[PDB]
């Protein structure tokens, strides 16, 4: 005769009501009861461990939520938190964070059992921030509100780096240090955090999908996993390529700052971020149509009348400088700089 | 095997190939070589992909634990609205009870 | 779309609280006025 | 420390109601701070310029 | 004792991430 | 669900503290041979196993 009971005890019947009331929306009920009853107890948690917090937060009750974190007696607000942004709620994060324990943007980057919520555990892993939660779940808002406070993600240090923190995480748990580095790599990878968070955004989608690949080779195990981090930090620089609708933001994207850059070689634009998209192996930003037609553009260069041609035009020609190749190669040795060389 | 995937690695082995003959260098063939804006374009880009992406994520398929949220909202409004009626209709009867004393 | 329909919910409840608000403080000032007279 | 903020200010507190108003649907505060309000800039943007 | 704690908190895992899962399904007509 | 190493050695392996210890240093693989012998392919082809 077991049973998975979370408290193992009887609720009283003035908790019950304030139970049902937080959760169900009963607004006037929790008004009336949370100002004319003394004897009641806030934190009185219901068959799963929830209490009226985590049941106000995770119904979307804003005015619930906003009467019971005026009490400075409640448990559970870092919770609330987290599952605030895990469920997407722009408001009740925003009603949550001007409570006064994320006074100066303490407690939102990088123990202190202050993001429990059953005495004995925590909702998500001990790792997880509300800004790496709010990565995670593409919040845009709650990335850009978090960020506005001063909350980043430490990026992780080296697979063989030897710190005396690196040391002793590895020597008391080799499971949760793993799975706490590939969680801060899958904050760090998403579009949410990489297209606020940095200056330019292609330059460090490239980076970190070259880093994340040779990380998918080092470390044997969770390889699956870094792929795919290396392929949606691709996909958000093949995605932002898209957009572009001039020829100026084209030439913004596959290549660099123009005027902080090298002419190249001719009247030709710079290919350095495009040839680190080639070694890189980024293989849908080179076969995006608003780079080919960049590069037909080198390709044919002076070459006007062969770029409109048909085939079996080009082979044609391809015999025509097989017929006549000393030729040609007297003119490039004896006379370059010409209307043929 | 994708479908769209077969014409992305052929075109990145043509673009390939065509990356090694953009390098100045060997020219003749093989018996003839014995002889500000950047800043302002990047922003109305990111803005361009956040709200695009926002319109992205607003065309997935509704689930079970977003209806949920409205059923609350009714629910909600439901108890708001009843306690607002009572409340007003006990007020008129009091402040009419207190005149109706006096005649 | 749903989105839409929370946005409904949301104005129709902001409208109706402030007519009921309006509703209780015109009926309560209009009988103030008139138990000012006995 | 750099973020895409699309007006690269901090609203006031009287224009931060407004934009609430506006976007969550409250009728009669707008027509409340759109009468009895002269110092307010209609035109105000949020963190993405709307 | 310590494998009856690992258990419940497990279990109440369990529990919450099926509820939640439960809540991903599409809405019907019903 | 496993996040710590004690909860893949609680789901993995049974009770510890009223198991044997096995043969040598390494823990004790009797859940783990019955879900090869009832066929449970899954629980065996897992990373955590």
């Amino acid at each position: 005769a077991y049973m998975f009971s979370d408290r193992s005890t009887s609720l009283s019947i003035e908790e019950e009501r304030f139970l049902d009331a937080a959760e169900y929306g009963n607004i006037p009920v929790v008004r009336k009861m949370l100002e004319e009853c003394h004897s009641l107890n806030v934190n009185c948690v219901d068959y799963m461990g929830q209490n009226a917090l985590q049941l106000a937060v995770a119904n979307e009750h804003l005015e619930i939520t906003e009467l019971l974190l005026k009490k400075e007696n409640l448990s559970r607000v870092g919770d609330a938190l987290l599952l605030a942004i895990s469920k997407g709620y722009v408001r009740i994060v925003e009603a949550i964070l001007s409570h006064p324990a994320f006074a100066e943007g303490k407690r939102l980057a990088t123990q202190d059992d202050f993001y429990a919520y059953d005495e004995d555990g925590t909702r998500f892993s001990h790792d997880v921030t509300p800004i790496i939660l709010a990565a995670h779940c593409q919040e845009y808002e709650i990335v850009h509100t978090l960020l506005r406070k001063g909350a980043r993600i430490e990026r992780p240090h080296d697979y063989f780096c030897k710190c005396n923190d690196c040391n002793q995480k590895q020597k008391h748990d080799s499971f949760s240090h793993s799975r706490s580095r590939i969680n801060a790599y899958k904050g760090l990878a998403s579009p949410a955090y990489l297209s606020l968070s940095s200056e330019d955004p292609v330059m460090t989608a490239l980076e970190l999908s070259n880093e994340l690949a040779v990380l998918a080779n080092i470390e044997k195990e969770f390889k699956n996993d870094y792929k795919k981090l290396s392929m949606q930090c691709k996909d958000f620089v093949v995605g932002l390529l898209d957009l572009c609708r001039n020829t100026e933001e084209v030439e913004a994207i596959l290549n660099g700052d123009v005027e902080t850059l090298q002419s190249g070689d001719h009247g030709r634009p710079n290919l350095s971020r495009l040839k680190l998209a080639i070694k890189y192996e980024v293989k849908k930003f080179v076969a995006h149509p608003n780079c080919q037609q960049q590069l037909l553009s080198i390709w044919y260069e002076n070459l006007s009348g062969l770029r409109q041609q048909t085939m079996a035009v080009k082979f044609l020609v391809v015999l025509a400088v097989a017929i006549g190749l000393p030729f040609l190669a007297l003119i490039y040795w004896f006379a370059p700089c010409s209307k043929m060389g | 095997e994708i479908e769209d995937d077969a014409d992305v690695e052929w075109k990145f082995a043509r673009a390939k190939l065509w990356f090694s003959y953009f390098e100045e260098g060997r020219t003749l063939p093989v018996p003839f070589n014995l002889v500000r804006q950047y800043q302002k374009i990047m922003k109305r880009l990111i803005k361009r992909y956040v709200l695009q992406a926002q319109i992205d994520k607003e065309s997935d398929e509704v689930n079970e634990g977003e209806l949920k949220e409205i059923k609350q909202d009714i629910s909600s409004l439901r108890y708001e609205l009843l306690e607002e009626k009572s409340q007003n209709t006990e007020d008129l009867a009091e402040l009419i009870r207190e005149l109706g004393e006096k005649l």
